[PDB]
C-alpha cells in the first residue's frame, strides 16, 4: 500500500535567552539507511525577526514552513504592515496544524 | 428602472446612491477622536412617548476596544455587527491578539459588498446595498485612537470627526469649527451633546440621546442616564455663564 | 451493561432506571436521572452507548415539546412511540446510527389506559405489561412472569419492582447503585424518589 | 435559481416592497397589547365579510410561542402561521442548547431577523406583517411587551397597537396609560385594553378577544361572558355628564 | 409574489377572480355529518359522465375536497395532500387529523405567495373531514393560502347569492339530510342553467355511518343524484 | 417593444414569432437546395456562390457528412447550420455506441426535430434559422430523404427542395413524378440521378451551370459522398450532349 | 440576441459587427507554404513604450491569431482557443488541424449568440498556420461565421486593404513567397493607415512558414521588419 | 439611440458601443489624480490623496502587490481592493508553484481577463476603476494603464483621474529627461510630484495630501506618506 | 449557457385569464380537425393526413400513436409538440407504472400522467404551454374502454364522443345527433367516416386518412405464441386499404 509518510531523521534544539534566542538544527537530510544530503538546511528565517524549523518528515515540513511563511506576508496585507508577534506566530502555527488534524 | 447594480451615466451606482438618502432620513449619530479616548453619541428618536427608550439600542459593542454607531435602517446593522463581533473574536481565536480598527472596518466593508442577483462576482448573497452607516471608534497599540464611518458602498473613511444622519450637514460645520487636536475626553463629550441638542427635532434629555466612549484603560462603555443626565445639568451651565 | 426496567399496572406506568454512571475503572455519578418527559403523560427511559444516549433522547423530546406547542394538544403514547421507532429505524441504516435503547411509558386520557413501550436502537417495537433492556431482562421477564397480574394496584407494582430490583442486586455482576423509579398515570409522572434505603 | 431582486431603492431612499408591507398591515385587523404591574393583556378584533362561521377549528390571534411566551399580529394571515413556526423552532432549538427558555427579548430579535432577511433577498417579498409579543422571561416578574415590523426592527413598548386604526387606538392609550401607575391588576388592565378597543370595532361580541399572561407560563384566553362583563360595566359607566 | 402600492398581492387578487368564474362548490356542516355539492361549469350531452370526476376528490378516508379553479393546478395539490396525509399516518400510525392537513396545503399555497416567482395555483378549496379531537370539520382554502373553518361555505361563481341563501335556511341542529336538501336548493337558484340536472352534478356525504360507530364517506353515483332530486320536488 | 416578439411565447393568434422569424433566416444565403432518389441512391444539389475573390472555394460548403451513410444540406446562415451538424454527429456516434448499429437517418432527423421543438418551447434559447436535409440509403427503408425545420417539424419526401425558389423547383418536380407516375429516378447508376438533378435544377431556376456554381452529394448503401468540381463537370459534359 | 429581428437577422451580432468596423486594421495573407499576419497599433501618444503592447497571439506552437475590435474580447477568444488546443492534443496527440481549430472557435463564438443573458463577441478574427497538410488562413465573424481565405482583412481600413490584396490575388496566380508576403503586409497596411491617419502607428508582423520557421509561429523583428517597413515606405512615397 | 442600450453590459447600442462601460470609465474621470513614470532603474507611483472632509483622511490611494509590484486607483475603491487582491494572489501563485517572480506583463493580461469577463456577463457590472501598475522584475522597471473595459497599455508614463491631462502633457514633453534619471531615485520622484502639479487648480500639496510609492534595481516596493514625503514638497 | 427565465411566462391577467393557455387554445382552433367515438366494443380516433406537397411522404408522419398496447393518441395543434409529448408519455407509462406493478396504466392515469406534464409547461420558469389538445383513446380490464381529451391548461375529461380543432364546433353537432350507447364498432368507424367529410377539403380517401381503433385483442399482432393470457394488443392502425372499403360502402 502506499505510505504517504517518510522519516528525514535530523534533530533540531531551540534555547532563549535574555534578549536572544536560538534555533540549531543539523544539516543532514536522511532516508533509511542512505544519506541524501549533507548540507539540506532546515532553520528558516520568516521575516519579522522569527525562525522556525519543522522537524521529520521533510516534505511535511517544508510544506508548514511555506505556508507559515505565506501566513506572515498575508498578515501585513491584511494588518497594515503590523509585526507578527512570536505570541501571535505561535497561535497561527495552532491553527495550521490542527487543520491537519485528521 | 433596469438592474441592480448599474452606473449612472456619470458613473455612480443607483442602488449605492439611493442607499446613502435612506441613510440622510436616519437619525444622528456623531463621533469625537481624541488623546484621552473616543466618543460616540446618538438621537434615540422614539416614534412615540409609549416606547421604551432605553430598547432603542444604536450604540453596540463589538469587541472590548470596538464599538460602533448607527443610522438609517438599522435593521440592516444587525447583521453587520453580528460579523464584525465574529470577525474580531475569530482574530483573537487566530492571533492571540486583538483586530486593529482599520481591519476590523475594512472587514465589515467587505460584507457591504456582497450585493447583486445572482452577479458575476463569484457570490453576491444579498439583493441590495444595506441602508445603513456606521461609525466605528476604537483603540490598537499601532495606531491608537481612531474613527472610521463606514459607507454601504464598502468605502470607509477615517475621521477626526464625524456626524451621520438627519442633522448631518449642520453637525458637520459645527464639528469643523470645534475640532481641534487637544480636546479632552471631558470636552468632547459635552461637544458631542451640545451639537445633538443643536440639531435634534426635541429637547435632549439623557432619555433621548445616549453617549458611550472607549479609553484604553477601561474598554467601549455606554454611558448610563444619569451619568448623562450630570453633563446635560453641565453644558447648560457652561453655556448660561457663556 | 445500565438497567431500564418497565412496569405496566392497571391505572400506571412505573419505570424504573438504575443511577450509576461508570467509565472504565470508575463510577463517575451515583444519582444519574436516565429518563426525559416527553409530554406530562409520556417519560421515555433510555439506554446504550455513552453519548448517542441523551443525544437521542432530548432530541425526540424538542420534537415532541414542538408538536404539543404547534396543535396545543398532547399526542397519545401510542403515538409518539411511533414516531421514537421510526426514528430509530431511519437512524439504523445511516452513516452512524444511534446505539440506543428505550422505554416508553404513558397514560392515554383519551382511553384511560396505562401503556408500555419497548424499543431497540433497530426500531424494534412492541407493547407489553413489563420490559427491559439489555442483561437485566435475563432476570425480570421470568420472575415477573410469576409474580405479575394484569389488575394490580400501583402499590403492588411497585413491590414487584423492589423484587426486580433486589434479584439484580443478587446476581448481576455490576454495582448499578439502586434505581430511580417513576410513575405515569391519569395526573402524570412522579418520582417515588425514596426507594433506596426504602 | 430565481434570486431577481425584489425589494430595491427608490430615488428618496425608500423601499417600497417594505413600505407596501406596512400598507397590509394597516389593512388588517387590530391588535393591541398593554403590560401592567405583573401582567401583559393582548387585545384583537374579528373582521365581518362573512358571518356564518364556525370558531371551535378556526385559527385565533394569539398563539402560544412557548409555554410563556405569545404572539399576535396584524397583516396577513398566511404571512404570520410562517413566523410562528420558524419562532416556535427556535423556541425549542434555544430549550434543547442553552438549557433556557428563550427571554421575550431574544424570540422578539429572532423574529424581527426573518423579517429583515426578508427584506434583502432575491425573490422574495417581506412579510405583510407586524407582531406583538408578550411574555416574561423564565424565573422574571418583570412583564415584557415587544413590537416587530415588516422592516425588522423592534423594540419595547409600555403598551402599543398595530393594525387598521391603530392611529386612533394609539391615541387613546398615550392619554391613558400613566408611567407612573403601570395598571396594578389583572381585571383594570383588561378594562384599559377594552375600552382601547371599543373605538375601532362597534358591538364586544365576537369581535373582541382578549389573552392575560402572567409569571411563570400561565396564559389563559377570556370567553365571550367574561369579555360581555366588561363591555357591559363600561358603556354604562363611562357616559355620564 | 409583489405588493401593489395598497398592500395587496396582485397575482393572488386575480387568481380569486379567475375562481369566481369556477362551478359553484357548497360544503354544509350538520351534527352527524357534512354534505359537499358542486355543479359542472357549461357542459355537453356527448360528456361521460358514468367514469367523470372533477370538482370532488378523496383525500384519505376521513377527508375529502371540492375543487373550484383549475383543474389541472388541484391534482397536483390533492396529489401532495394525499401523500401528507401518509407520511403522518406512517410516522404516527394515527389518521392525520382535518386541521393539519389543511394548514400544510394553506402552506404551500402560502409560499408560491411569497417566493420563486412561479404563479399562485388557481384553486380554492372546501375540505369535509372527521377526526376525533374536533369531530366533523368543515374548511376552505384559497390562493392566498389562507384557511378558515365554516357551518356552511360556497366557493367559486355566485358566492354572494349563495352565502345569502345559506345564511338564511342553516340552523346548528340540523340533520345531514336537510342539509343535502339545503345544498340542492342553494345550487337551484343561483346555477346558469335552465334548471339543476343530475348529470351537471357532484355529490358526496360524510355520515356517522348508519350503525358501526364509524365514519363512512359516499361519493353519489349518478342514479343517486337522480334520485336524491326527485326527493327534494326537483325531479 | 411585445415580449411576444422578442422571445418564444405565443401571440394572441397562437403564433411564435421568433419560429417564424427563424424561417425568413433560412433563405439568407440565397441557395437552392434539391433532393431526389434513384432505385439505390439519393442525390443531393446545391447551388454554390462564392462571390469574394479572396474566399478560398474549397471551404464553402452547406453539404455536411453526418456519418458513413448520412449526409445533410443545410438552407440557412453558416454558424448555426454547423451547430446543427456538430450536433448531429455527435448524435449519430453516441446512438452508435449506445444501440450498436448505425443511427437511421429518420431517427436522426426525429432526434435533431426534437431538439428544435425545444427551442420553439424554451424561453432562453433561439431557434436556429436552418432548415436540414437528411439523405441515406438506409438499410431497412431504402433511399432515404427527411427535412427538419425551425418549427420542429420534419418529414420524409420523395424528393424536395429548399430556399428562395423553393416552390418553382417543388412544382416542377411534382410535375415529372405525375407523368412518370413512380416515386423515384428509375436509374440504376447514380450519376444519371446527378444528372437528371442538375437539369432539373437548370430548367426551374432558368440558369446555367459551372463547375463552381454546384455541389453534389451522393448517399449510396454503406456510403455518403460529395463530389469534386471535376467529377460534376464530367456530369455537366453528358447533360450537354442531350438537352 | 438570442432575437431574430423580423428580417431574420441578429441585431446584436449586427451591432456587434459595427464595434469592429470601428476597430484597428488587421490582416492576414496565405503564401505557398505559410500565412503571413500583420496589424496597425495606434500610437495614442509619445509614452506608449514602442514594440512592447504586442497585439498577435500564439495558440500552441502552429497557430497566430490577430483580431480587431475590442480587444479584451479577441483576448478571451485566445484562451478559449489555447485550452481547446490542449483539450485536443492531450487526446488525440497530434497538434490540432487549423480547420478543426477553426471550427472550435466557430463554434464557441456562435454559442455567444443564442442566449439573451450572452452578448456577442465585438472582435473579428484572422488566425491560421502551418498543419499536416499545408498552410490555412481563416476569419472568423462576431456572428461565428467563417471561412478559408486567400487574403483577409477586418477594421476601419477593411475595403482598401480587401482591394490590394484582391490586386495581389489577380496578380499572382502561381502564388506569393513567405518573404514576398511579409512585405506586402507591411505595404497594405500602411496603404489601410490612409482610412485611419489623424494618429500615427506601429507595424507588428507575424508569420509561419514551413521553409522560413518549421512551421511554427514567429513574430518578425530585427533587419526583417526594418526591410519591410523599407519596402512600404517606398512604395507610398 | 442612447435609450434601451444602457439596460446592462450584455448589451450593445446601434453604433457597436457598450454603455455600461462607458459609464463605468466615467467613474474615473471623476477621481482623483495619480501619476506614474519611470526610468530605466525605477518606477514611481505619485497619488495626490483627496480628503471628504478638513477633519478626514485623505484616502490611501497605493496597494502593494507583491515586493516587485504595486498599484495605484482612481474610480471606485472598493473594486481598487477586489483586482489588487486578485493580483496579490496571481503574485503568490506565481511564488509558490513556480518560485518566479510574476511579470508586470503577465500581471496586465490578467487585469485584463478578469475585467473583460464582467463586460459579458448578465448580472455584472464593469469594474469603476482605473490603475496605474509600476514593477521592477527579470526585464527591468515597467509601468501599466489599466482600463476597466480590459485594456492594458505599457507606458514610460501616464496620469489618471480628475485633469489627468495636464500631468499627462507635462510628462510627454518631459519624456528624454526623466527616462535618463537612472541610480537616482530623488530626481524621479521629483520629476513625479512635479509632473502631478500640472493638474491641480485645487492646491500647494501638502504632507498628508501627498502618497509615494517606488520599486527599483534594489529596492522593494515601498509606500511613502507624511513625514517621509515632507522633502518632496 | 444557463436558463435565465426563472419565472412563469404564464401570469394571471387583472380579468383573471390565463393569456398563454388561452392563446394556446387559439393554435389549437387553427389545427386539423380530429375526433374520436366510444362504441361498446371499441374506440375510434382519427383525423386528417394533411399533406404540405405530394412531394411529402405522408405515411410517414405518425398523427395517430400508439402510447401502450391498449391506449392510442391523437391530436390537433402544433405537430411537434404532439410528437414530443408522446415519447414523454410512452416513457412515463414505463417510469411511472410498468416498472412498479408490472401491467401498463389504465387509461385515467396515464392521462392523467400527460396531464400533468401539460400543467408543468403552465407553470414553470421559461416555458410556454404545449400548444397541443388531445384526445387519448384506451382500454383497460378494470374500467373497459374509456376517451378523453386533453388541454394546454393539463385540465382532462371524458367523452363519449368529440372532435377538436378546426371544424369542431360542427363536428360536434354532427356526433350528438348519431351517438347512441348502443353503438357496435364498425357502426362507429361509419359514422367517424361521415364526420370527417365534412371538416376535409381535397382528396378524401385512405391516404389523406389516418385512423386507429381500441378493439379486441389481436393474437397475430403479438409476436410470439405460447402464453395463452395474452391475445395480443387492442391498439389498431387501420391500413390505407381498410379505409377504402369502407368508403365505398359510405
Amino acid at each position: 500500500q502506499f505510505n504517504p509518510y517518510g522519516d528525514n531523521g535530523g534533530t533540531i534544539l531551540g534555547i532563549a535567552g535574555e534578549d536572544f534566542a536560538v534555533l540549531a538544527g543539523d544539516t543532514r537530510n536522511i532516508t533509511d539507511y542512505s544519506i541524501n544530503s549533507r548540507y539540506e538546511p532546515k532553520v528558516f528565517d520568516c521575516g519579522d525577526n522569527i525562525v522556525m524549523s519543522a522537524n521529520g518528515f521533510a516534505a511535511d515540513g517544508d510544506a508548514l514552513v511555506k505556508r507559515f511563511k505565506n501566513s506572515v506576508k498575508w498578515y501585513h496585507f491584511d494588518h497594515n504592515d503590523k509585526k507578527l508577534s512570536i505570541n501571535s506566530a505561535a497561535r497561527n502555527i495552532q491553527h495550521l496544524l490542527y487543520g491537519k488534524r485528521f | 428602472d433596469r438592474g441592480v447594480s448599474t452606473f449612472s451615466p456619470e458613473g455612480r451606482l443607483f442602488q449605492v446612491e439611493y442607499s446613502l438618502e435612506a441613510i440622510k432620513l436616519g437619525s444622528t449619530a456623531i463621533g469625537i477622536a481624541t488623546k484621552e479616548g473616543v466618543v460616540l453619541g446618538v438621537e434615540k428618536r422614539a416614534t412615540s412617548p409609549l416606547l421604551e427608550s432605553d430598547s432603542i439600542e444604536k450604540i453596540v459593542e463589538i469587541d472590548r476596544h470596538i464599538g460602533c454607531a448607527m443610522s438609517g435602517l438599522t435593521a440592516d446593522a444587525r447583521s453587520m455587527i453580528e460579523h464584525a463581533r465574529t470577525a474580531a473574536v475569530t482574530h483573537n481565536l487566530y492571533y492571540d491578539e486583538d483586530i486593529n480598527v482599520e481591519s476590523l472596518t475594512q472587514s465589515v466593508c467587505d460584507l457591504a459588498l456582497r450585493f447583486g442577483e445572482g452577479a458575476s462576482g463569484e457570490e453576491r448573497l444579498m439583493s441590495r446595498p444595506f441602508g445603513v452607516a456606521l461609525l466605528i471608534a476604537g483603540h490598537d497599540a499601532d495606531d491608537g485612537y481612531q474613527l472610521f464611518h463606514a459607507e454601504p458602498s464598502g468605502t470607509f473613511y477615517r475621521y477626526n470627526a464625524k456626524a451621520i444622519g438627519s442633522g448631518s450637514e449642520g453637525a458637520q460645520a459645527e464639528l469643523l469649527n470645534e475640532w481641534h487636536s487637544s480636546l479632552t475626553l471631558k470636552e468632547a463629550e459635552l461637544l458631542v451633546l451640545k451639537i445633538l441638542k443643536q440639531v435634534m427635532e426635541e429637547k435632549l434629555d439623557e432619555n433621548n440621546a445616549q453617549l458611550s466612549c472607549i479609553t484604553k484603560q477601561d474598554g467601549f462603555k455606554i454611558y448610563d442616564n444619569e451619568k448623562t443626565a450630570e453633563l446635560i445639568k453641565e453644558l447648560k451651565e457652561k453655556e448660561a455663564a457663556e | 451493561m445500565d438497567i431500564i426496567l418497565g412496569i405496566r399496572v392497571q391505572d400506571s406506568v412505573i419505570l424504573a432506571s438504575s443511577k450509576a454512571v461508570t467509565r472504565g475503572i470508575s463510577v463517575l455519578k451515583d444519582s444519574d436521572d436516565k429518563t426525559r418527559q416527553l409530554s406530562p403523560h409520556t417519560l421515555m427511559s433510555f439506554a446504550g452507548e455513552a453519548g448517542d444516549t441523551v443525544q437521542f433522547a432530548e432530541y425526540i423530546q424538542a420534537n415532541i415539546q414542538l408538536y404539543s406547542i404547534r396543535e396545543d394538544y398532547e399526542l397519545s403514547p401510542q403515538a409518539v412511540s411511533s414516531f421514537v421507532r421510526q426514528e430509530l429505524a431511519k437512524s439504523i441504516r445511516s452513516r452512524r446510527p444511534y446505539q440506543v435503547n428505550v422505554l416508553i411509558g404513558g397514560y392515554d386520557k383519551k382511553k384511560n389506559k396505562p401503556e408500555l413501550y419497548q424499543i431497540d436502537y433497530l426500531g424494534t417495537k412492541v407493547e407489553l405489561p413489563y420490559g427491559a433492556h439489555g442483561y437485566s431482562g435475563f432476570y425480570t421477564f421470568s420472575l415477573l412472569d410469576h409474580h405479575y397480574r394484569p389488575d394490580m394496584t400501583t402499590e403492588e407494582g411497585l413491590d414487584l419492582l423492589k423484587l426486580c430490583v433486589q434479584e439484580l442486586e443478587k446476581r448481576m455482576p455490576m454495582d448499578f447503585k439502586g434505581v430511580i423509579v417513576k410513575i405515569v398515570d391519569k395526573d402524570g409522572i412522579r418520582q417515588v424518589d425514596d426507594f433506596q434505603a426504602q | 435559481g430565481y434570486d431577481r431582486a425584489l425589494s430595491i431603492f427608490s430615488p428618496d431612499g425608500h423601499i417600497f416592497q417594505v413600505e407596501y408591507a406596512l400598507e397590509a398591515v394597516k389593512r388588517g385587523t387590530c391588535a393591541v397589547g398593554v403590560k401592567g404591574k405583573n401582567c401583559v393583556v393582548l387585545g384583537c378584533e374579528r373582521r365581518s365579510t362573512l358571518k356564518l362561521q364556525d370558531t371551535r377549528i378556526t385559527p385565533s390571534k394569539v398563539s402560544k410561542i412557548d409555554s410563556h411566551v405569545v404572539l399576535s399580529f396584524s397583516g396577513l394571515n398566511a404571512d404570520s402561521r410562517i413566523l410562528i413556526e420558524k419562532a416556535r423552532v427556535e423556541a425549542q432549538s434555544h430549550r434543547l442548547t442553552l438549557e433556557d427558555p428563550v427571554t421575550v427579548e431574544y424570540l422578539t430579535r429572532y423574529v424581527a431577523g426573518v423579517q429583515q432577511r426578508y427584506t434583502q433577498s432575491g425573490g422574495v417579498r417581506p412579510f405583510g406583517v407586524s407582531t406583538l409579543i408578550a411574555g416574561f422571561d423564565p424565573r422574571d416578574d418583570e412583564p415584557k411587551l415587544y413590537q416587530t415590523e415588516p422592516s425588522g426592527i423592534y423594540s419595547s413598548w409600555s403598551a402599543q397597537t398595530i393594525g387598521r386604526n391603530s392611529k386612533t387606538v394609539r391615541e387613546f392609550l398615550e392619554k391613558n396609560y400613566d408611567r407612573k401607575e403601570p395598571p396594578a391588576t389583572v381585571e383594570e388592565c383588561v378594562k384599559l385594553t377594552v375600552r382601547s378597543l371599543l373605538e375601532v370595532v362597534q358591538t364586544g361580541a365576537k369581535n373582541i378577544e382578549i389573552t392575560v399572561v402572567k409569571p411563570d407560563s400561565d396564559i389563559v384566553a377570556l370567553s365571550s361572558e367574561e369579555i360581555n362583563q366588561y363591555v357591559t360595566q363600561i358603556e354604562q359607566e363611562k357616559q355620564e355628564q | 409574489t409583489i405588493f401593489s402600492p395598497e398592500g395587496r398581492l396582485y397575482q393572488v387578487e386575480y387568481a380569486l377572480e379567475s375562481i369566481s368564474h369556477a362551478g359553484t362548490a357548497i360544503g354544509i356542516m350538520a351534527s352527524d355529518g357534512i354534505v359537499l355539492a358542486a355543479e359542472r361549469k357549461v357542459t355537453s350531452t356527448l360528456l361521460e359522465q358514468d367514469t367523470s370526476t372533477e370538482k370532488l376528490y378523496k383525500l384519505n378516508d376521513k377527508i375529502a375536497v371540492a375543487v373550484a379553479g383549475l383543474t389541472a393546478d388541484a391534482e397536483i395539490l390533492i396529489n401532495t395532500a394525499r401523500i401528507h396525509a401518509q407520511n403522518y399516518l406512517k410516522t404516527y400510525n394515527e389518521d392525520i387529523p382535518v386541521e393539519i392537513l389543511v394548514r400544510r396545503l394553506s402552506d404551500i399555497k402560502q409560499g408560491y405567495t411569497q417566493h420563486g416567482g412561479l404563479r399562485p395555483f388557481g384553486v380554492s378549496f372546501i375540505y369535509a373531514g372527521y377526526d376525533d379531537r374536533y369531530g366533523y370539520q368543515l374548511y376552505t382554502s384559497n390562493p392566498s393560502g389562507n384557511y378558515t373553518g365554516w357551518k356552511a361555505i360556497s366557493v367559486g361563481a355566485n358566492t354572494s347569492a349563495a352565502q345569502t341563501l345559506l345564511q338564511m335556511d342553516y340552523k346548528d341542529d340540523m340533520k345531514v339530510d336537510d342539509a343535502i336538501e339545503l345544498a340542492l336548493k342553494t345550487l337551484s337558484k343561483t346555477t346558469d342553467s335552465s334548471a339543476l340536472t343530475y348529470d351537471r352534478l357532484e355529490f358526496a356525504t360524510i355520515r356517522k355511518g348508519a350503525n358501526d360507530g364509524e365514519v363512512y364517506q359516499k361519493i353519489f353515483k349518478p342514479q343517486e343524484i337522480k334520485d336524491i332530486l326527485v326527493k327534494t320536488g326537483i325531479t | 417593444a411585445g415580449y411576444d416578439r422578442h422571445i418564444t411565447i405565443f401571440s394572441p393568434e397562437g403564433r411564435l414569432y421568433q419560429v417564424e422569424y427563424a424561417f425568413k433566416a433560412t433563405n439568407q444565403t440565397n441557395i437552392n437546395s434539391l433532393a431526389v432518389r434513384g432505385k439505390d441512391c439519393t442525390v443531393v444539389i446545391s447551388q454554390k456562390k462564392v462571390p469574394d475573390k479572396l474566399l478560398d472555394p474549397t471551404t464553402v460548403s452547406y453539404i455536411f457528412c453526418i456519418s458513413r451513410t448520412i449526409g445533410m444540406v443545410v438552407n440557412g446562415p453558416i454558424p448555426d447550420a454547423r451547430n446543427a451538424a456538430l450536433r448531429a454527429k455527435a448524435e449519430a456516434a453516441e446512438f452508435r455506441y449506445k444501440y450498436g448499429y448505425d443511427m437511421p437517418c429518420d431517427v436522426l432527423a426525429k432526434r435533431m426535430a426534437n431538439l428544435s421543438q425545444i427551442y420553439t418551447q424554451r424561453a432562453y434559447m433561439r431557434p436556429l434559422g436552418v432548415i436540414l436535409t437528411f439523405v441515406s440509403v438506409d438499410e431497412e427503408l431504402g433511399p432515404s430523404i427527411y427535412k427538419t425545420d425551425p418549427a420542429g417539424y420534419y418529414v420524409g419526401y420523395k424528393a424536395t427542395a429548399t430556399g428562395p425558389k423553393q416552390q418553382e423547383i417543388t412544382t416542377n418536380l411534382e410535375n415529372h413524378f405525375k407523368k412518370s407516375k413512380i416515386d423515384h429516378i428509375n436509374e440504376e447508376s447514380w450519376e444519371k440521378v446527378v444528372e437528371f438533378a442538375i437539369t432539373h435544377m437548370i430548367d426551374a431556376l432558368g440558369t446555367e451551370f459551372s463547375k463552381n456554381d454546384l455541389e453534389v452529394g451522393v448517399a449510396t448503401k454503406d456510403k455518403f459522398f460529395t463530389l469534386s468540381a471535376e467529377n460534376i463537370e464530367e456530369r455537366l459534359v453528358a447533360i450537354a450532349e442531350q438537352d | 440576441n438570442s432575437v431574430f429581428s423580423p428580417d431574420g437577422r441578429n441585431f446584436q451580432v449586427e451591432y456587434a459587427v459595427k464595434a469592429v468596423e470601428n476597430g484597428t486594421t488587421s490582416i492576414g495573407i496565405k503564401c505557398n507554404d505559410g500565412v503571413v499576419f500583420a496589424v496597425e497599433k495606434l500610437i495614442t501618444s509619445k509614452l506608449l513604450v514602442p514594440q512592447k503592447n504586442v497585439k498577435i497571439q500564439v495558440v500552441d506552437r502552429h497557430i497566430g491569431c490577430v483580431y480587431s475590435g475590442l480587444i479584451p474580447d479577441g483576448r478571451h477568444l485566445v484562451n478559449r482557443g489555447r485550452e481547446e488546443a490542449a483539450s485536443f492534443k492531450k487526446l488525440y496527440k497530434t497538434p490540432i488541424p487549423i480547420p478543426a481549430f477553426a471550427d472550435r472557435l466557430g463554434q464557441y463564438v456562435q454559442a455567444h449568440t443564442l442566449y439573451n443573458s450572452v452578448r456577442p463577441f465585438g472582435v473579428s478574427t484572422i488566425f491560421g498556420g502551418v498543419d499536416k497538410n499545408g498552410a490555412h488562413l481563416y476569419m472568423l465573424e462576431p456572428s461565428g461565421s467563417y471561412w478559408g481565405y486567400k487574403g483577409a482583412a477586418t477594421g476601419k481600413g477593411r475595403q482598401s486593404a480587401k482591394a490590394e490584396l484582391e490586386k495581389l490575388v489577380d496578380h499572382h496566380p502561381e502564388g506569393l513567397s513567405a518573404r514576398e508576403a511579409v512585405k506586402q503586409a507591411a505595404k497594405i497596411i500602411y496603404l489601410a493607415h490612409e482610412d485611419n491617419k489623424e494618429k500615427d502607428f506601429e507595424l507588428e508582423i507575424s508569420w509561419c512558414s514551413l521553409s522560413e520557421t518549421n512551421g511554427l509561429h514567429k513574430f518578425v523583428k530585427g533587419d526583417l521588419l526594418q526591410e519591410a517597413i523599407d519596402f512600404a515606405q517606398k512604395e507610398i512615397n | 439611440f442612447r435609450n434601451n442600450y444602457d439596460g446592462d453590459t450584455v448589451t450593445f447600442s446601434p453604433t457597436g458601443r457598450l454603455f455600461q462601460v462607458e459609464y463605468a470609465l466615467e467613474a474615473i474621470k471623476q477621481g482623483s489624480v495619480t501619476v506614474g513614470l519611470r526610468s530605466n532603474t525605477h518606477a514611481v507611483l505619485v497619488a495626490l490623496k483627496r480628503n471628504a472632509d478638513e477633519l478626514s483622511s485623505y484616502q490611501k490611494k497605493i496597494i502593494k502587490c507583491d515586493e516587485h509590484m504595486g498599484l495605484s486607483l482612481a474610480g471606485l475603491a472598493p473594486d481598487a481592493r477586489v483586482l489588487s487582491n486578485y493580483l496579490r494572489q496571481q503574485c503568490n501563485y506565481s511564488s509558490l508553484v513556480f518560485n518566479r517572480k510574476l511579470a508586470v506583463e503577465r500581471a496586465g493580461h490578467l487585469l485584463c481577463d478578469k475585467a473583460q469577463k464582467n463586460t459579458q456577463s448578465y448580472g455584472g457590472r464593469p469594474y469603476g476603476v482605473g490603475l496605474l501598475i509600476i514593477g521592477y522584475d527579470k526585464s527591468g522597471a515597467h509601468l501599466l494603464e489599466f482600463q476597466p473595459s480590459g485594456n492594458v497599455t505599457e507606458l514610460y508614463g501616464t496620469a489618471i483621474g480628475a485633469r489627468s491631462q495636464g500631468a499627462k502633457t507635462y510628462l510627454e514633453r518631459t519624456l528624454d529627461t526623466f527616462i535618463k534619471i537612472d541610480g537616482n531615485p530623488d530626481e524621479l520622484i521629483k520629476a513625479g510630484v512635479e509632473a502631478i502639479s500640472q493638474s491641480l487648480r485645487d492646491e500647494s500639496l501638502t504632507v498628508d495630501n501627498l502618497s509615494i510609492a517606488i520599486v527599483g534595481k534594489d529596492t522593494p516596493f515601498t509606500i511613502y506618506d507624511g513625514e517621509a514625503v515632507a522633502k518632496y514638497i | 449557457m444557463t436558463d435565465r427565465y426563472s419565472f412563469s411566462l404564464t401570469t394571471f391577467s387583472p380579468s383573471g385569464k390565463l393569456g398563454q393557455i388561452d392563446y394556446a387554445l387559439t393554435a389549437v382552433k387553427q389545427g386539423v380537425t380530429s375526433l374520436g367515438i366510444k362504441a361498446t366494443n371499441g374506440v375510434v380516433i382519427a383525423t386528417e393526413k394533411k399533406s404540405s406537397s405530394p412531394l411529402a411522404m405522408s405515411e410517414t408522419l405518425s398523427k395517430v400513436s400508439l402510447l401502450t398496447p391498449d391506449i392510442g393518441a391523437v391530436y390537433s395543434g402544433m405537430g411537434p409538440d404532439y410528437r414530443v409529448l408522446v415519447d414523454k408519455s410512452r416513457k412515463v407509462a414505463h417510469t411511472s407504472y410498468k416498472r412498479i406493478y408490472g401491467e401498463y396504466p389504465p387509461t385515467k392515469l396515464l392521462v392523467s400522467e400527460v396531464a400533468k406534464i401539460m400543467q408543468e409547461a403552465t407553470q414553470s420558469g421559461g416555458v410556454r404551454p404545449f400548444g397541443v389538445s388531445l384526445l387519448i383513446a384506451g382500454h383497460d380490464e378494470f374500467n373497459g374502454f374509456s376517451l378523453y381529451q386533453v388541454d394546454p391548461s393539463g385540465s382532462y375529461f371524458p367523452w363519449k364522443a368529440t372532435a377538436i380543432g378546426k371544424g369542431s364546433v360542427a363536428a360536434k353537432t354532427f356526433l350528438e345527433k348519431r351517438w347512441n350507447d348502443e353503438l357496435e364498432l364498425e357502426d362507429a368507424i361509419h359514422i367517424a367516416l361521415l364526420t370527417l367529410k365534412e371538416s376535409v377539403e381535397g382528396e378524401f380517401n385512405g391516404d389523406t386518412i389516418e385512423l386507429a381503433i381500441i378493439g379486441d385483442e389481436n393474437p397475430d399482432l403479438l409476436g410470439y405464441t405460447g402464453i395463452p393470457t395474452d391475445k395480443g394488443p387492442r391498439f389498431r392502425k387501420l391500413t390505407s386499404q381498410e379505409i377504402n372499403d369502407r368508403l365505398e360502402a359510405l
